[PDB]
């Protein structure tokens, strides 16, 4: 992407902000046991095994 | 965040290659630098700004 | 119930160590290796600095994690 | 079910398996973890 | 007696030896081919490194 | 002294050649040398010998 | 002078503040959560040291 | 050409007493490990000049 | 406006003219934004069963739930009105002093 | 392995080590000259670490932070003490702990 912006005295920053879907499910199989599991499909999240 | 030099006019950006799957769209705008806190930091002894 | 697959492998052979390992160690007859080995009034200067860097850094022969250098012979300060 | 264990019994179970997932290039798994003691390894072995 | 308000430095110097990051799960030496390299995510995808 | 007549040795430092067991046969080994003072000497001031 | 390229005395490591390091512009490497700061590594904290 | 070590020690008299002492000298001179070199060994003592 | 600088009472001062300071005010955020670490893996919130520490909260420094929150609360209902419970009263300006 | 790239058997990478694909000769042989002709120098043994059942995927941290539950004071000595919690599927070897 290339953006073209007025000029300023100050420093600055874009802020773009690629939205994306970002979901988290929660399951409980017994007792005072929380397991959740994360996502986010256009930009992944963690590697792992 | 991207960042801009005093008095810069031209912005480039990039991501390098990658899956763009069930992307939804962009969303931008500007701020100025020392009224950003620096992302996932403590403490910014040089952050003077209220 | 193998767990041979847990542990490094050399090439289709895992690294079991030795099962004789287990530590016990007391006040006497308990000895480990890696022994202490080891404005000047004199200005000789030279070997001052060698010795200096003798100082900090190591010898002995059962050192011999990887290898001992190419043609050889068996010797002491086991 | 219910061996006795060491004096406190436990239960036991082998498809207990609750959280199918795994973290792939994609998922990102947050804390979790139910103790379950294997039939045969967990239980032989203790 | 009189010794002006003290205000402490620290600093540490590590030469001659490089900085290391092994690309291993938990950052040990279990083997030459550390496990991560060769791992089923990194065997057949392509990847950027920023 | 300032004026010396040198006598040396150099290793051979490739890795591929360094430790190899050559058979029986005729090759030819080529090699290429450095004439340049700077890098060819070590000094304590590291001054510009050219 | 000495040649850190070549003879390997290096002696500038005590510069460094920190290292992060992103996959795919997305992940941090070690993102598991492992560190104490897991977003990156800091090899030294200035002067916040809480 | 019958030099070595920088010295007025022919190569083959450093060959000869290199193999008598540690076995070393058909697969390339290096430093023998110091529990070979006792104090009345060869290369312990041996101090070209110049 | 000081007339001299020559310290000390004296004739000249009693010219010297004053003005009052300018307006400062001071209260916590708008929802007490930034009270509470969000988006910083290193002091990040952790909620877990007591069984098994490992906390079930695993952040990012991509998310910005602060702005997050703030628009969807500008969604799910109206915003121009002000709950004191946790500060919820959205920062603006007189549109008579942004444009004149 | 299965994802074993046969390029890197080849190159020795992975696989079979330097004793098991030489020819049981060029092993013997060698072990009868180590004294004089070394020939252990020149064949590469590849070293391979485990995958799976090693390091868990799911996110855990490594070096845990405990706080003082409660403190006392006395004008020669005070007290402090932790609640030191150790989750399942854990375990934690006292020697790396240190106040």
């Amino acid at each position: 992407m290339t953006f073209e912006v007025d000029p300023m005295d100050e420093p600055t920053l874009l802020y773009v902000l690629f939205e994306v879907f970002d979901v988290v499910r929660v399951h409980r199989p017994h007792r005072g046991v929380i397991e959740t599991v994360y996502l986010r499909t256009p930009f992944s999240a963690g590697n792992a095994t | 965040l991207y960042p801009i030099p005093a008095n810069a006019t031209n912005v480039p950006i990039s991501i390098p290659s990658r899956n763009w799957a069930a992307f939804r769209g962009w969303a931008f705008t500007r701020l100025k630098t020392k009224e950003t806190p620096s992302l996932g930091s403590g403490y910014d002894p040089y952050y003077t700004y209220s | 119930i193998n767990f041979a697959s847990l542990a490094p492998r050399h090439g289709s052979r895992p690294f079991m160590g030795n099962w004789q390992d287990i530590g016990t160690s007391n006040m006497s007859g308990g000895a480990f290796s890696w022994g202490s080995l080891w404005k000047a009034w004199n200005s000789s200067t030279g070997q001052m600095l060698r010795d200096k860097l003798k100082e900090q850094n190591f010898q002995q022969k059962v050192v011999d994690g990887l290898a001992s250098g190419i043609s050889g012979v068996v010797d002491l300060a086991n | 079910l219910t061996i006795r264990g060491r004096g406190i019994q436990l239960n036991d179970e082998s498809v207990s398996s609750s959280l199918g997932l795994r973290p792939d290039g994609t998922f990102q798994i947050g804390g979790a973890g139910r103790p379950s003691f294997t039939p045969r390894q967990a239980i032989l072995t203790l | 007696k009189t010794a002006v308000d003290s205000i402490t430095q620290k600093k540490f110097l590590c030469d001659r030896t490089l900085w290391r990051i092994p690309f291993s799960s938990n950052f040990m030496s279990m083997g030459a081919l550390t496990d991560l390299g060769q791992n089923l995510l990194y065997a057949n995808s392509a990847h950027a490194l920023d | 002294g300032r004026y010396v007549p040198f006598h040396i040795q150099v290793p051979q430092k490739f890795f591929a050649i360094k430790n190899l067991l050559l058979l029986p046969g005729s090759y030819t080994y080529e090699w290429n040398f450095r004439k340049d003072v700077n890098m060819v000497l070590q000094s304590s001031l590291g001054n510009d010998l050219r | 002078g000495s040649i850190p390229y070549l003879d390997g005395t290096f002696y500038l490591n005590h510069t460094f503040k920190k290292v992060a390091i992103t996959f795919d512009s997305s992940v941090s490497w070690p993102g598991n959560d492992r560190l104490l700061t897991p977003n990156e590594f800091e090899i030294k904290r200035s002067v916040d040291g809480e | 050409g019958y030099n070595v070590a920088q010295c007025n020690m022919t190569k083959d008299w450093f060959l000869v007493q290199m193999l008598a002492n540690y076995n070393i000298g058909y697969q390339g001179f290096y430093i023998p490990e110091s529990y070979k070199d006792r104090m009345y060994s060869f290369f312990r003592n041996f101090q070209p000049m110049s | 406006y000081m007339p001299t600088i020559k310290e000390g009472n004296s004739r000249e001062l009693m010219g010297q003219q004053s003005m009052p300071n300018r307006p400062n005010y001071i209260a916590f955020r708008d929802n007490f934004i930034g009270l509470m670490y969000y988006n910083s893996t290193g002091n990040m919130g952790v909620l877990a069963g007591q069984a098994s520490q490992l906390n079930a909260v695993v952040d990012l420094q991509d998310r910005n739930t602060e702005l997050s929150y703030q628009l969807l609360l500008d969604s799910i209902g109206d915003r121009t009105r002000y709950f004191s419970m946790w500060n919820q009263a959205v920062d603006s300006y007189d549109p008579d002093v942004r444009i004149i | 392995t299965p994802s074993m790239m046969p390029q890197w058997s080849y190159m020795h990478i992975s696989g079979q080590d330097a004793s098991e694909y030489l020819s049981p000769g060029l092993v013997q042989f060698a072990r009868a000259t180590e004294t004089y002709f070394s020939l252990n120098n020149k064949f590469r043994n590849p070293t391979v670490a485990p995958t799976h059942d090693v390091t868990t995927d799911r996110s855990q941290r490594l070096t845990l932070r405990f706080i003082p539950v409660d403190r006392e004071d006395t004008a020669y000595s005070y007290k402090a003490r932790f609640t030191l919690a150790v989750g399942d599927n854990r375990v934690l070897d006292m020697a790396s702990t240190y106040f």
